[PDB]
Parts: structure tokens; sequence; C-alpha cells
């Protein structure tokens, strides 16, 4: 249930010997060194031409945030706060009161990008299946307030990426 | 006129050397720089798009700020950026070097490089993907691209 | 002549390459831009300090092994002599001798460093 | 390592911080046509490994910076608190996989890589072995996998599905109470330990009966060889400290906290 | 038209060296099963043009206890003594036609170590001074065996004339009967030029960057294309001695050609050593070319003055 | 000798490989037919002019023009 | 002999793209000349294209439009430029377009 | 170059992570275990899974 | 693949392959239309230089044969 | 998997082992990237009977 690793001793027959001098007067392992790296020479690399092609993501892959809606243009959050009370870094910040319908809806829904960890505990959290952790990943930015996600800017991100992010769930909810 | 010609014709050949030709430096910190390694590899191979490492900061112009800074490595941060010859720029990688990250509300942790160094591309993510890393420095070579170095010297 | 020309002209358009380097791009010269490089903290003391040789025994015999190639290399000429077996026995006598001096030099363990 | 990468990224979204294995289990089951990938990805890691040792182990270059350098005794590496591989290099027989198991690792059979020197050469063949020997406890494992659920159906500790989350009473209220206040741990301390790949990693985790830790120490293995360093590179010279830095497998996250 | 002769040597002379930094990157990515540089060229073909206006555009960033006289003079001796050492090398016609070109590339040779030691000394850094004395331990041990074996390469051509070289090699080549002294130089001529395995004075690992660690672009790029000038250089010489080619009087570009791609494969063939092993340290550096090419060395330099008289095979030194 | 020969063959062989080329070098050009030839060939290249002689009237082995047949002849290098 | 079988490749990679000015044109945008079977073409004119021969990562790709919401993107082309319907096709989330 | 002393100074990169576990539950104490040996990720999960 | 690494080397092959070339064509510009004269020796210099002194035109490179005799 | 067979020979006797039985870029081999909808287990205490939590 163990072995030795490196406990060999050499062979000292005059076969083994003449061996061993001449792998190192005339360089065998240093040649078959060589000899690897020219056949990764002759090789196809395995460079993916970015941006023209695209690492392989799955159904589960978390990314960008994003707020759903129902199928009617209703959107899902009702303000119950599971995703701040679970996020393990504070990044949702939840702010709500009954608006003029009398609906549980929030007005204040931010997301600091910057403290966030991408872990997805607010996707999973989320009873309505609200806050989701979408596709998207290139969305870096030139200055630091632009990573300080509102209710507007995660409502566009859910608008924007709707015709995706619907489809993984339908992919990946038998898993959930 | 024809000078804003040349001019404009020299901004585009010295924006093109300055973003063909990237070389960041051999400096991470944390989680990142295991995926900055993996934008090194051959998947996603930042030396076809001319980007390579150099250790030393003299002969660096990119620094990608790639894990959690602390307090204890900050005056480095700073030095290690300031011995970097002008033109250089900074990339924060992640989310602890963006805005604190994880980490944010710690006593050692400083809440992002950007109250240290001066912030060109936000990369966010815990980790993001070598595939967003490889998007913002390719994003910062379209700000090096429309760089206006010599057309603003001509008309100041 | 031409041997002078030539390095003129490598030195000229070695030093044009510098004086191009220097006065094109523009500087921002602040005193911590050039400060020392110790991988980011402040260099404890000077590099103007003595920095030990260990191999200084290998350094001083080079300096009696490097007259040799002073002394071994007229052997294609000293070849083309009418006193060939006198010549032979030199030859092999003074390459003989730097291998006894390296023999020695091994078998006192003059060629380890020290420490 | 992009290839696992990818496995990762498939079994739970992200590529290395998956927050995936979880008390009670994993969070959620494996994807179909994950496993037979796992297969062709361990079909042909062997090559990968016999052509690492192939530029590396019978190299003289690379024996002449590893062979005399970084000698670790027995005695002082268990004083040193060492652990996996800088004892395994030394030939001290431990390996918690082995002598103190956890989840299912009896119910496997592999091999313990024992050096026989001390030194980051032995250590290096060491951890190409323990390559070897993953792949042979991966092919156990995709070879044995049972069916069933993948998280504890104490359903007071673990979330319930959110198919029956939307449904039943109980369980949404199990949902609301788990993803806010979270589990209630029973009060008391405990000291785990596993053979991570860099030794022994441990969690010494002190509960006071409510929903948080009380305290959480994290042992690192890094930390006490980081400490053994300055005895290790005594001798040495820059180029050698630097093989024995690597030889020290160190991520400093875990040495730092 | 001297002057012509002059820049049409030392010019392309450059360019090669442009190219050689893509080509390095290129073969250097194939073998590392990734790509080098395809995007800024077509396939790479202008990466080495953005890598060679970046760099002097770039501020030169003169350090603060930097001695600046010699701080200058490093990179400038660097690159002359770099382009002087094309000019006895027969091309089949060398630019200048010595009589000794053979020490002249020695001597030269060893003129060429200051520029990195002056470098390493200048630039008042720790990192650079390591950098330094790690040149002064490689110089120490590759010189006391890069005179020998180019001496007993040279007892079979009977003169210290280059250009003399292609007659004595128009039978056979020289690595037949010298193969030993040929695969000695060659790793002779790797310690010489500071390439893997025997870096030690551009160390990444060990050092940051050694001696040119304080060096900023501008004066940078002066180190970088000498080093790799001398590596071409170099293989040009070993090709010279040890693979020299047929050589028409009335067709020299026959000799050009031949003698072009032989120096391409063994640039090729430095790439791919430096792409495949670990790096010496810098004492077992010393107890190599002390402890084992040194003796074999003398034995060789023995059997070499001896055996063109055992066989009345002297070669003539007219 | 053969138990110490193998010995540092299989420790040294960098160094037995030295010593044998060595004694070659040393003891071979004293064994060899062709070490006469290397100083005739030597001695039979000509470097300085051949300064003529005054005839006094007897010098019999000593010719008048270079193509008559007393004198040193280069034959066996010719053949060899 | 096979390296005529290349040279056949390498001539059949210029003639799929309507000549050498098409073949230059993905050249300098593309860095990459192989033909691959059209999958399909977006509401903005970012040509999708697949390759079951390559390896798995180089079988789906895009050459993205010269002109997306009034930006040049000739020579600009953008990761962020895929709409989010192809986004799964490309970035193989699922096997269908 | 032969070394005399290693003082190797660390905490360059403590993030105080085992008191900021102290805030906050064991589901969002979990992603701090990723973070530690950031090439042993689902080892140390399981490692503070076990534990808890 | 691999084989694009053969367009930069060939560059480098022209960049290797111009010096030498056109020294070449330099020795038989300036030297009327043959090779450059060699002079390792002093004796050699001495008809090179008494080339020079017997051409006409102070060049050494112009040959007088037969035709300058009577 | 696309190389020729002089290269493939090249290939495989410069690193002495076989490597087209053994490649390490993937191809149609590899599972399909949209699959049939699963249908999880259930644990030991999806029961409706003998389930007493105290038990
Ligand atoms: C050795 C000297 C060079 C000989 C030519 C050569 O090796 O061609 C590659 C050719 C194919 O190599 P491979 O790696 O097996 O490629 C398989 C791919 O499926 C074949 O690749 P593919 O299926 O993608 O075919 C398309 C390919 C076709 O590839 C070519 O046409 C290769 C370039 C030929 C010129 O064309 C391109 O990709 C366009 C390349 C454009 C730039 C080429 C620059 C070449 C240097 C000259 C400047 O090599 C051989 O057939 C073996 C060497 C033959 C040597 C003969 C004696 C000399
Ligand atoms: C050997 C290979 C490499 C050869 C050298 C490179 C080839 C190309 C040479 C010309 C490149 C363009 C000019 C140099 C780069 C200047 C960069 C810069 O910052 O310029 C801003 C500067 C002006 O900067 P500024 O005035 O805006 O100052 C900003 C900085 N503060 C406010 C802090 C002081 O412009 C120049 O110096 C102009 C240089 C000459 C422009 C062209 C003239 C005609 C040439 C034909
Ligand atoms: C120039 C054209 C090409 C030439 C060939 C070179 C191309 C191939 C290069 C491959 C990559 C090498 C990269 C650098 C490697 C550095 C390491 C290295 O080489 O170390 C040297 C190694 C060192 O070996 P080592 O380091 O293992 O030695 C151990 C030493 N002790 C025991 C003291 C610890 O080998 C040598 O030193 C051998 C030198 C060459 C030997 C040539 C001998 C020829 C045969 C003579 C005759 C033999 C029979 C006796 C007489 C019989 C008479 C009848
Ligand atoms: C009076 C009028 C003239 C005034 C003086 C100007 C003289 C000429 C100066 C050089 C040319 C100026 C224009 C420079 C390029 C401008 C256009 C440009 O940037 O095009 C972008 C394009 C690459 O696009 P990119 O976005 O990088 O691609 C993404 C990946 N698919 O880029 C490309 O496709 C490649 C761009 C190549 C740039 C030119 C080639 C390099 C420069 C050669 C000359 C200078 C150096 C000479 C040698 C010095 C020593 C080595
Ligand atoms: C007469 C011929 C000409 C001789 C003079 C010319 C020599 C040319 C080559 C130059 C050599 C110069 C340097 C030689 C040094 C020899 C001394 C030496 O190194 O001894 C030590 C060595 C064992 O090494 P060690 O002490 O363990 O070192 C530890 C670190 N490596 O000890 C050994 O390895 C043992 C060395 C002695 C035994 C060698 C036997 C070789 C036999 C070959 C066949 C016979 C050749 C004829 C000569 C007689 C040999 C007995
Ligand atoms: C402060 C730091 C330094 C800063 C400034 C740096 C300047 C450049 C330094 C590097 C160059 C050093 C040159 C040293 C002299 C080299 C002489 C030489 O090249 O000799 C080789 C060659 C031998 O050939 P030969 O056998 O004579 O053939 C002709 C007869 N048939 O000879 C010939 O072919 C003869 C051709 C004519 C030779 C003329 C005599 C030499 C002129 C020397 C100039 C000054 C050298 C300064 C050295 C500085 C060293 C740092
Ligand atoms: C011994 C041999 C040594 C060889 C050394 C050189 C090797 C490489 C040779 C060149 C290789 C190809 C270079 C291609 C350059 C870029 C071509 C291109 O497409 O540029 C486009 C760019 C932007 O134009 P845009 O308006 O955006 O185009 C929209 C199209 N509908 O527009 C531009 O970039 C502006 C035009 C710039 C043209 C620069 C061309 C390259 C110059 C290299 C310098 C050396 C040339 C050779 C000298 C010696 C031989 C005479
Ligand atoms: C040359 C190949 C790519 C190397 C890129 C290194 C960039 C800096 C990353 C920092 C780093 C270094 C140096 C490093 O060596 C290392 O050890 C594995 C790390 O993880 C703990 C690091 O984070
Ligand atoms: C006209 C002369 C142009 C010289 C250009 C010098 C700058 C190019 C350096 C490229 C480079 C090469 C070749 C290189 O060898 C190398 O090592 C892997 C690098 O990374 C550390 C590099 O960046
Ligand atoms: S992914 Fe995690 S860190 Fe980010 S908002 Fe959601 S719960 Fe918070
Ligand atoms: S968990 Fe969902 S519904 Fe509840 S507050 Fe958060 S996003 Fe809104
Ligand atoms: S942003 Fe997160 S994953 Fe990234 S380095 Fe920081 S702690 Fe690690």
């Amino acid at each position: 249930t163990y072995k030795y690793v490196n406990l060999r001793e050499p062979s000292m027959d005059m076969k083994s010997v003449t061996d061993r001098a001449a792998q190192t007067l005339l360089w065998t392992e240093l040649i078959r060194g060589l000899g690897m790296t020219l056949s990764y020479l002759f090789r196809e690399p395995a460079t993916i031409n970015y941006p023209f092609e695209k690492g392989p993501l799955s159904p589960r892959f978390r990314g960008e945030h994003a707020l759903r809606r129902y199928p009617s243009g209703e959107e899902r959050c009702i303000a119950c706060k599971l995703c701040e009370a679970v996020c393990p870094a504070q990044a949702i910040t939840i702010e709500a009161e009954p608006r003029a319908d009398g609906s549980r809806r929030t007005t204040r829904y931010d997301i600091d990008m910057t403290k966030c960890i991408y872990c997805g505990f607010c996707q999973e959290a989320c009873p309505v299946d609200a806050i989701v952790e979408g596709p998207n990943f290139e969305f870096s930015t030139e200055t630091h307030e632009e990573l300080l996600y509102n209710k507007e800017k995660l409502l566009n991100n859910g608008d924007k990426w709707e015709a995706e992010i619907a489809a993984n769930i339908q992919a990946d909810y038998l898993y959930r | 006129s024809r000078g804003e010609y040349v001019v404009a014709k020299l901004d585009d050949l010295i924006n093109w050397a300055r973003r063909s030709s990237l070389w960041p430096m051999t400096f991470g910190l944390a989680c990142c720089a295991v995926e900055m390694m993996h934008m090194a590899a051959p998947r996603y191979d930042m030396d076809r798009f001319g980007v390579v490492f150099r250790a030393s900061p003299r002969q660096s112009d990119v620094m990608i700020v790639a894990g959690t800074l602390t307090n204890k490595m900050a005056p480095a941060l700073r030095k290690v950026y300031d011995q970097m010859p002008e033109p250089r720029y900074v990339v924060s990688m992640g989310s602890c070097a963006n805005g604190g990250g994880y980490y944010h509300y710690s006593y050692s942790v400083v809440r992002g490089c950007d109250r240290i160094v001066p912030v060109d591309i936000y990369v966010p993510g815990c980790p993001p993907t070598a595939e967003a890393l490889l998007y913002g420095i390719l994003q910062l070579q379209k700000k090096i691209k429309r760089e206006k170095r010599l057309r603003i010297w001509y008309r100041r | 002549m031409n041997l002078m020309i030539t390095l003129l002209t490598n030195f000229t358009l070695a030093t044009l390459l510098v004086t191009i380097a220097f006065w094109l791009p523009q500087l921002n010269v602040y005193s911590e831009k050039t400060s020392p490089y110790e991988c980011g903290f402040d260099p404890m003391g000077s590099a103007r300090l003595p920095f030990s040789m260990k191999f200084f025994l290998v350094a001083i015999t080079f300096l009696l092994f490097d007259l040799e190639i002073a002394l071994l290399l007229p052997l294609p000429w000293a070849s083309q002599t009418t006193n060939l077996n006198t010549m032979l026995t030199m030859a092999l006598l003074l390459i003989f001798l730097l291998a006894v001096s390296l023999a020695y030099e091994w078998t006192q363990k003059g060629l380890e460093w020290t420490e | 390592r992009e290839k696992m990468f990818e496995f990762y990224e498939r079994v739970s979204g992200a590529r290395m911080h998956a927050a995936y294995v979880r008390p009670g289990g994993v969070h959620q089951d494996l994807p179909l046509g994950l496993m037979d990938d796992i297969y062709e990805f361990s079909k042909n890691f062997s090559l990968r490994i016999d052509e690492l040792e192939e530029m590396l182990t019978n190299n003289r270059i690379w024996r002449n910076r590893t062979v005399d350098i970084g000698v670790v005794t027995a005695e002082d590496a268990l004083n040193y608190g060492f652990s996996g591989v800088m004892l395994r290099g030394s030939g001290i027989q431990w390996d918690l996989r082995k002598t103190q198991p956890y989840d299912v690792y009896d119910q496997v059979e592999f091999d313990v890589p024992i050096g026989s020197r001390g030194d980051c050469y032995d250590r290096y063949l060491c951890r190409v072995e323990e390559m070897r020997q993953s792949i042979r406890i991966i092919s156990q494992c995709l070879n044995k996998m049972p069916p069933g659920e993948i998280k504890v159906d104490d359903a007071k500790v673990s979330p319930p599905k959110r198919a029956e989350m939307k449904t039943s009473m109980e369980s949404l209220i199990h949902h609301f109470k788990l993803y806010t206040e979270g589990y209630q741990v029973p009060p008391g301390a405990t000291y785990t330990a596993i053979e991570a790949p860099k030794g022994e990693f441990g969690v010494y985790l002190v509960s006071d009966g409510s929903s948080r830790p009380y305290r959480c120490k994290i042992k690192a293995p890094g930390f006490a060889h980081l400490a053994g360093l300055d005895k290790m590179s005594k001798g040495h010279m820059l180029a050698d400290v630097v093989a024995i830095i690597g030889t020290q497998d160190i991520v400093f996250g875990e040495v730092d906290r | 038209m001297f002057m012509i002769n002059v820049l049409t040597l030392i010019i392309p002379i450059l360019l090669a060296v442009a190219f050689l930094t893509l080509v390095e990157r290129k073969v250097l990515g194939y073998m590392q099963f990734r790509k080098g540089p395809n995007v800024v060229g077509p396939y790479g073909l202008l990466q080495p043009i953005a890598d060679a206006i970046k760099l002097f555009i770039k501020e030169p960033l003169r350090p603060a206890t930097s001695s600046i006289s010699m701080f200058i003079l490093a990179p400038i001796l660097a690159l002359t003594l770099a382009l002087t050492m094309w000019i006895p090398l027969p091309m089949p016609y060398p630019l200048i036609n010595m009589n000794l070109g053979v020490l002249f590339m020695l001597a030269m040779s060893s003129l060429a170590v200051y520029s990195i030691l002056w470098s390493g000394w200048a630039s008042n850094s720790k990192y650079a001074l390591i950098g330094a004395l790690r040149a002064v331990a490689q110089t120490i041990s590759y010189e006391v065996t890069l005179a020998i074996i180019l001496l007993s390469v040279l007892l079979m051509n009977g003169s210290f004339t280059l250009s003399t070289l292609i007659i004595t090699q128009e039978q056979v080549w020289l690595i037949f009967p010298a193969w030993p002294l040929a695969m000695m130089w060659f790793i002779s001529t790797l310690a010489e030029t500071n390439r893997a395995p025997f870096d030690l004075t551009e160390g990444e690992s060990e050092l940051v960057s050694g001696f040119n660690v304080e060096y900023a672009a501008g004066p940078f790029a002066l180190f970088f294309m000498a080093e790799y000038a001398n590596i071409i250089m170099m293989n040009i010489f070993t090709t010279t001695l040890f693979l020299g080619a047929f050589h028409n009087p009335y067709m020299p570009e026959l000799y050009t050609i031949n003698f072009t791609i032989k120096s391409l494969l063994l640039s090729i063939t430095f790439l791919w050593i430096r792409a495949s092993y670990p790096r010496f340290r810098y004492d077992q550096l010393m107890h190599l070319l002390w402890k084992n090419f040194l003796p074999l060395t003398l034995a060789l330099c023995m059997w070499h003055v001896s055996l063109p008289i055992l066989l009345s095979s002297i070669p003539p030194q007219t | 000798v053969a138990a110490f020969l193998k010995n540092v063959w299989a420790k040294e062989p960098v160094l037995v490989a030295s010593f044998a080329i060595a004694g070659l070098a040393v003891i071979l050009p004293t064994l060899s037919p062709y070490t006469k030839y290397s100083l005739m060939i030597n001695r039979a290249t000509p470097y300085n002019y051949p300064v003529p002689l005054r005839d006094d009237g007897n010098m019999p082995d000593v010719p008048s023009h270079p193509q008559d047949p007393q004198g040193p002849s280069l034959e066996w290098l010719k053949r060899l | 002999m096979e390296l005529l079988q290349v040279l056949k490749r390498g001539l059949q990679q210029v003639s799929g793209h309507g000549g050498l000015r098409g073949y230059l044109r993905v050249l300098f945008r593309a860095n990459d000349v192989r033909v691959g079977t059209l999958v399909g073409e977006d509401k903005y004119g970012n040509k999708y294209y697949e390759d079951n021969k390559q390896f798995f990562g180089r079988h789906r790709w895009v050459i993205y439009t010269t002109e997306m919401n009034g930006k040049n993107t000739f020579w600009d082309v953008d990761g962020s430029m895929v709409p989010p319907e192809w986004h799964r096709w490309l970035h193989c989330m699922t096997d269908d377009p | 170059e032969m070394v005399r002393k290693c003082d190797p100074h660390i905490g360059l990169l403590h993030r105080g992570t085992e008191k900021l576990i102290e805030y906050k539950t064991y589901l969002q104490a979990l992603p701090y275990f990723d973070r530690l040996d950031y090439v042993s990720m689902m080892c140390n999960e399981q490692a503070y899974s076990l534990a808890v | 693949m691999w084989f694009e690494v053969l367009p930069g080397i060939a560059v480098m092959g022209v960049c290797l392959f111009i010096p030498g070339m056109a020294t070449a064509r330099i020795h038989r510009f300036s030297n009327g239309g043959r090779e450059k004269r060699v002079a390792h020796y002093s004796y050699q210099w001495y008809l090179m230089e008494r080339d020079r002194r017997v051409s006409g035109v102070n060049r050494y490179y112009v040959s007088k044969g037969l035709e300058n005799i009577d | 998997a696309s190389a020729t067979r002089l290269i493939q020979g090249l290939r495989n006797w410069a690193s002495g082992r076989d490597l087209q039985a053994k490649l390490q870029l993937r191809y149609q081999e590899i599972s399909k990237r949209t699959q049939p909808p699963p249908k999880l287990p259930v644990g030991p205490s999806h029961r409706l009977s003998n389930n007493y939590y105290c038990a």
C-alpha cells in the first residue's frame, strides 16, 4: 500500500556501466528532452482565436448579474432580501416599500460588483428566480463606479440577456 | 491642414506600437494570478497579442494587479508602480483589487487598488476567467488605440 | 584603415541609438521612479558593500591558466618547424604541466567553492 | 489544468472557486455527460505525466538542482510540524487518506509514494507519483459511482430542492430560514484535518450554539513548511533556496489567511 | 565604396536580430504547445517592428544611484562589440579579411563581457551586482576552454584565418574529425552567450533581471539586440568552424545560402535548447567547464597537436 | 586492473576518456611510421630563397639547373 | 505524396473566401484563414461558422460585422458584440444554433 | 550568495479571513475556504464541510 | 500550424543573405569584376603594390598582359 | 488529428510514444453540449410514512 520512489540500485556489469558512460559522455537523456520538445513543435497548438473563438462554457456558468421578469413584463423581485441575507460579501443592498398598486417591490436593488464574489448564492436563494447570475463575463469597465449596479442596470441586464438566461435556466433547473 | 494629418498618423503609429507590444510584469497577489497564468496558458495565449511578461518594472508596460491588496504590501505596490516608466498602465483584476472584494470590511485590506495607483481597466470577477482577463487586456489595447498624444501636443 | 572606419561606424550608430533613446520620449522624473529596485520594499544598505567571492581560488588560477593560451597558441605555427620531435615533446610538456596543475588543484579541493 | 477547470465550470459554474462541496454533501448533482468527459480526460492524462517525467526525472540538469538540496531529517520533520510530501519525501509513512481516512477513502485502493533521501528530488517524484495515484483513484471513483441524492436529507441542514420549495410549506420555511439565519451548529469545538494535496489541512472550528462560528482556526501545511524553510536553506545558495521554496509548495492565502 | 559595405553588413544583421525576436517567440511558442505572435502582423511578421518602436518611445529612466557614465557606456559598448564581431566572418568573403581573425573573435568576446559587467556595477543595485559577478563566474569558467577548443580545431586549419577555414573543409566537414571538440564548443558558446541552460546573468527566477534590471527601455534595447547579434554571429562562427560549406569562386551565393541555412538551423537549435532544459546553478556551470570539459579539452589538445605530426598531415600556414 | 578500471569508468568516465586520449597522444607518435614524413615535409617546404653556389669546379652533387637529375627530389611526397 | 494535398487545402482555403481579397480580409481581421460551414448570420452581420473537424474550441467561430450600432468594427472587433441568442452556441452552452 | 539567514516576512496577503468568518454564517463562511489554498479549492471545501 | 514559423525564419534568412552576397558583389565592383586581392603576407602585398605601379592608372586591379610588352 | 502521416510519424518518433492514440486535443468523442433533461432521485426521508423527524 506504499511504494518506494527512488530506491533503485544501478547494475554493475560492464554492459550497463558502458551504457551509462555513453549516456554521460554522449548526452542521451538530453537528446530525449530535445526530442520531446521537437515532438511538440510539430503539433497543433491549443490556442483558440480569441475574440473570434470562445472558451467553452456550461449552462451553470456564473457571470454578470441580472434581474429577471415574468413572461408578462412584471418583474420577479418581491423584496424579500434573502439574496442580501445570504450574500457572503454584503454586495446587495435592498430598500423597499409598497408601490402604487400595493405590490411588494423594491425601490433600491444595488449589487456592488466589486464586492461580489460571484459564488451564486443569491441566485440559489431567490425563491422566485429574480436575481440570477447570467452568462456575460465580458463586461470590464474603464472606471470603478460603472461596476456598482443599481436596479436599473440589473433590469437592463435582464432585458438584454433574457433570451439566453431563460434558456440556461431551462437547461439547468432540474438540477437545482 | 497637413501637420494635423502628420501628427494624426504619428499618433496612430505610436498607439499601434504601444498597444501591440504590451509587456506586463510578473506580479500577482492571490487567486487571480492563477487565472492570469491561465491567460498565459496555451489556450488563451497572451503572447499572440504581443503580451509577454518582463519581471522588472523598468521594462514593463502594464501592471495587472491580480489578487488582493493588503495593507502590508500597498507601499510595495506603490513603489513597484512608481518604478515603471511612462507610459505605464494598470489593469485591476478581480474583486479584491477592484473594490476590496470578499475581504472588503477587513482590517488589513486596501479597499481597491485605486486607492493606491491610477487604474485604467477594471476586470470584474472572483476570479474573472482568463478569457475575461484577456477581454480586459484587449479593451486596454482599444483604450491605447484612441490616445491623442501628439494631436493634443499639436493643438496646445 | 578600414578597421577604424568600421569601429567608428559601429560605435557611432550604437551611440546614435542612445541619443535618440534619451531625447525622443517624454520624461516625468521624480525621486521615487529613479529609486533603487529591491522588489518593492526599500533596499537595506548599499549595493557597494563587499560582495564576498566564494570562487576566489578559481579566480586566481584562471589568471595562471589564461597565460597557457598565450603559450599554447603558437602550436599551429610551431608545427611548421624543422625540429619537430623537440617541438612535440615541449608541447606535450606544456599541456602536461597544465594538467598536473589542474590535478593538484582538484586534489586539494581548490576547485570547490568555500563555505 | 484548463480541462479540469472546465470540469469545475461544468459541475459548479465557476472555474476556480466553486463553493460546491458544502456541509451536508455537495450543492448540485453532476450534469449529464460529465463523467464520460472525466473518463476521456483520465484516459489520456498518463501520457502527459509521462512526458513531464521524460523532460525532468532522468534529466541531469534537473537532478543537479534537486538531488543534494533541501534534505530534511525525519525527527526534524516531525518536530517542525511538516505534513504530506514533506514527511513522505523523508520516508515517514503517513497519509491521512490511509491512516485517518475520510469519506470513502477506505473504499478506494491506491499507493502512497515514499521518498528515500528527504531532498527536493524525492519530493518531486512523490508529487509525480501522487498524480499517478490520483488518476488511479479517479478510475476507481468513476467505476464505483453510486446512484442517489447529493445532499443530506435532514432538510434543517441542507436546503430543499427548488421544485419542492415552491410547493411545500415546510420546505419553503426551511429554505427561508437556511438562507437567512442558517442552520444552528451545536456547541463545541472540533479539529478536523484532511489530506489536502499540500499536506494536513485542518479546521479548528468552535461553535457556541448559534448559526455563526465562534472561532475558526485554519491550520495550513504551508505555514509550518515555510517555518522550516530557514533550516532547509542552510548551506545552500539563492538558486537552491528557490528550489527549496518550490518543493515546499506554498500558497500564501492559506499561509496568511 | 567600403562604407556602403559596412552599412549593408550591419543594418541587415540588425534586421536579422529583429526577426530573430519573432522567430524566438514563435518557435518557443509552438514548442510550448501554444502559438507565438500572429496578431500584430500577418502571422506576427510585424511584431518586432512594434517592439523596436515601443522601446525608443518609452521613458529611459536613468536611476538616482547609478554611476551615469558607465551606465550609458555599457549598452553602447554592448551593441558596438556585438556589431563588430561580424567583420572577420567569411560570407564567403569577410568584411575585413584578418590574418588572425579567430583571435579577433576571441578578444572581442573577452571585451564584450564588460558591457554586462559595467552595467551590473554602474546600476547601483543588489540584483544587478549579483548578475554582474555571476558574469564574472561564468566568464572565468568558459574562457578556460574557449581558447583551447578553438586552438585544437585550428591545428587542422594551419592558421587563425577564418577564410582559410573554408579551404580546410573543402573535402570533409571539420565536425567529422573533431566532433568531441564540436559538441564541447557548442556548449562553450551556449555558456559564452548567456543562453539557457546557462542564462545565469539575466536570471529570471533567481534574480529579477540580473544586470539589466535597472535598464528601462531604450538602453535595455541595446543589450537585448546585442545578445541576439551575439547568438547569430556565434552560430555563423560555429558553422564556419565545423560545417563549412562548398565554395565556388565564381558563384559565391551558393556558399552564402548554404552557411545561411546551416546557421539558421543552429539558431533554431539554440531556441530549442532554451525551450527544453532547466537552468544550471552557476557553480555547477563552473564545475562543468573546469572539472569535465577542461580535462578532456587538454587531452584533445594533446591529441590534436600530435595527430597531424602522427599522420604527416600538418596543414599549411599559407 | 580491470576492477579499478571499471570502477573509474563507472564513476568518472570523462577522466577515463581523458587519460586514454592523452596516453594515445603520448605513446602513439613514437610508434607510427609517418612521423618521419612530417619532418621531411616541413623541411621540404621552401620558405626562403635557394641561394645559389659559386661553382669552384668540384661540386658533382649540386646541379646547375633545377631540372637536372642531381639534387633533392620530392617524388616521395608526390607518391606517399 | 501528401504535401500536394496540403497545398491543395491551402489553395482551396484561398478559394473558399471569395478569392485573394476576401482571403486577405479574413487574414488581417481574423489571423485565421480556414473555411467553415456557415451556420448563421444575425441581424447585425456577424457570421457564425462551424468546422467539426477542428478541435473543441476551434470548431465554432464568428466573423464579426464591420458596422454594429454605428461604430466601425472593421478593426475594433469586440467579444461583447455577440447577441445573447448566439452566445449559447458560440460559448458551447448548447449544441443548437 | 551562500545563504546565511532566511527571514520570510509574511502577512502581505493577510486578509483577516478567520475574523470575517466569525461575523458570517457557516454557508457564508464556506467561500472563504476556496480562497485559502487557491489551487486546492474543493479540498478546502471538503475539510470545512467535514468539520461542520 | 507549425509552418507559420516558416515565414519569419525566411525573413530572417533574407536578413542573413543580404550582407555576404552584397560584399561579394562589392568585391566585384571595386576590383574590376574579379575577387578581392587577399594580402595576408607581405609578399602578396608587394605583388599587389607592383600591380598598382605597373597598371599606369594607379589601380591594382587593372591588369596588363603581353599587350603591354612589345 | 489533421496532421499528415509524415509529420505524424516524425512526431511519434520524436516523442517515442504513440500520440494519435492519446490526443490531448478534444474532438467529437466528448459529450454533447445539449443533454436530455434528467430525473434526479430523492433521498431516504422522502416518504409519507414512518418518517418522524425525531426518529
Ligand atoms: C556544433 C554542432 C553540434 C554539436 C553537438 C551539440 C548539439 C546537442 C546539444 C544537446 C543539448 C545540450 C545542452 C547543454 C547541456 C549541458 C550539460 C552537459 O552537456 O554536460 C556535459 C556532461 C557532464 O556530465 P555530468 O555532469 O553527468 O558528469 C558527472 C561528473 N561527476 C561524476 C564528477 C559528478 O558530459 C561531459 O562532460 C562530456 C563532454 C563531451 C564528451 C565527448 C567525448 C567524446 C569521446 C571521446 C573518446 C571516448 C573513448 C576513449 C578513448 C578511446 C581510444 C581508442
Ligand atoms: C505625410 C504623411 C505621413 C506622415 C508620417 C507617417 C509615416 C508612416 C508611419 C507608419 C504608418 C502610420 C500608420 C500606423 C497604423 C495606423 C492604422 C492602424 O492602427 O491600423 C490598425 C491595424 C490593426 O488593427 P487592430 O485593431 O490592431 O486589430 C485587432 C486584431 N484583429 O494595424 C495594422 O494592420 C498594422 C499597422 C502597421 C503600421 C505600419 C508598419 C510599422 C511601421 C513601419 C515604419 C516605422 C518603423 C521603421 C523601422 C524602424 C526600425 C525597426
Ligand atoms: C600518462 C597519460 C597522460 C596523463 C597526463 C595527461 C592527462 C590529461 C587530462 C587532464 C586531467 C587534469 C585533471 C585530472 C585530475 C585527476 C585527479 C582527480 O580528479 O582525482 C579525483 C578523482 C575522484 O574524484 P573525487 O576526489 O571523488 O572528487 C569529488 C568531486 N568530484 O579520482 C579519479 O577519478 C581517479 C583518477 C585516476 C584513475 C584514472 C584511470 C584512467 C585509466 C585509463 C587507461 C590508462 C591511461 C593511461 C594513463 C595511466 C592511468 C592509470
Ligand atoms: C572608456 C571605454 C571605451 C569607450 C570607447 C570604446 C571604443 C571601441 C572599443 C572596442 C574596439 C577595440 C579595438 C582594439 C584594437 C583592435 C585591433 C584589431 O582589430 O586587430 C585585428 C586585426 C588583425 O589582423 P592582421 O593580422 O593585422 O591583418 C592585417 C595584416 N595583413 O587587425 C587588423 O586587421 C589591422 C587593421 C588596423 C588596426 C589599427 C590599430 C588598432 C586601432 C585601435 C583604436 C583604439 C582602440 C580603443 C580600445 C578601447 C578598449 C575599451
Ligand atoms: C529583408 C526583408 C525585410 C522585411 C521587413 C518587413 C517584413 C514585413 C513586411 C510587411 C508585411 C505586411 C504588413 C501589413 C501592414 C498592415 C496592412 C493593412 O492592412 O493595414 C491597414 C491599416 C489600416 O487601414 P484601414 O484604413 O483601417 O483599412 C480598412 C480596409 N478596408 O493601414 C496601415 O497600416 C497603413 C499602411 C502601413 C503600411 C506599412 C507596411 C509595412 C512596412 C514595413 C517596413 C519595411 C518594408 C520593406 C522594406 C525593404 C524592402 C523594400
Ligand atoms: C511565464 C509563465 C507565466 C507566469 C506568470 C506569473 C505572474 C505572476 C504571478 C504570481 C505568482 C507567482 C510568481 C508564482 O510563482 C506562484 O506560484 C505557483 C503563484 O501562485 C501562488 C503566483 O501567484
Ligand atoms: C530592431 C531590433 C528590435 C529588438 C526588439 C527587442 C524587444 C523584443 C523582446 C521580445 C522577447 C523575446 C524575443 C524573448 O526572448 C523573451 O523571452 C521569452 C521575451 O519575454 C521575456 C520577450 O519579450
Ligand atoms: S454571487 Fe455571491 S457575492 Fe455576488 S451578489 Fe450573489 S450572493 Fe453576493
Ligand atoms: S431573493 Fe429574489 S425576490 Fe428576494 S429580494 Fe432578492 S432578488 Fe428580490
Ligand atoms: S477577487 Fe477573489 S478569487 Fe480573485 S484573487 Fe481576489 S479573493 Fe481570489
